[PDB]
């Protein structure tokens, strides 16, 4: 259903096609043990107490 | 560079050490100080007659203990007062003391305790 190779008129198939799609990890992200905490400025702080 | 943290700093020490002191209508416990250029005092820290800290060797010469926060740039007071004060007669302070490198605490104390000053113990 399509040209051959090395020829123009003559006819060959193409049966499909393979694919490879790369390897994606997702377990820690899908955890969700991490908590968004959206803000505005470009750098927060923070203040440490520990009593004695 | 960042080198991964930046400390802003640490606060600087509260004046709570005294726990108790000869109170009369004026300082009779406390003596006022003129500051010494370029120098910062904080609470706690054993100050001479002429208003410098202790250094190794000068232990004898103590005065009195610094309870106020000076700002040497400044010229002020962490309360904005001109001038460093310190506990110099009888009193009991805590014994959270701030010495210099190579000052004998033991020698401080001593020199402390002969003007009336005593040190109870603190715990942590």
């Amino acid at each position: 259903l399509t040209n051959s190779e090395k020829s123009r008129f003559f006819l060959a198939d193409l049966t499909g096609e393979v694919q490879s799609i790369p390897n994606t990890y997702g377990y820690i992200s899908g955890l969700g043990l991490f908590r968004s905490a959206p803000q505005t400025q470009t750098t927060f702080l923070m203040d440490l107490t520990d009593w004695d | 560079a960042y080198q991964g943290f930046t400390k802003l700093g640490e606060r600087e020490p509260l004046n709570d050490i005294i726990l108790w002191e000869e109170i009369t209508p004026t300082g009779h416990s406390r003596k006022e100080y003129a500051p010494v250029a370029s120098t910062e005092y904080r609470v706690g820290e054993v100050l001479k007659a002429d208003g410098s800290k202790v250094a190794a060797g000068q232990e004898a010469q103590a005065d009195s203990v610094c309870i106020v926060n000076f700002y040497a740039d400044l010229q002020l007071s962490y309360h904005g007062q001109l001038k460093v004060v310190g506990i110099y007669r009888d009193a009991e302070l805590k014994d959270l003391l701030k010495l210099e490198s190579g000052v004998d605490a033991a020698a401080v104390k001593s020199a402390l305790k002969a003007k009336g000053i005593d040190f109870v113990p603190t715990g942590l």
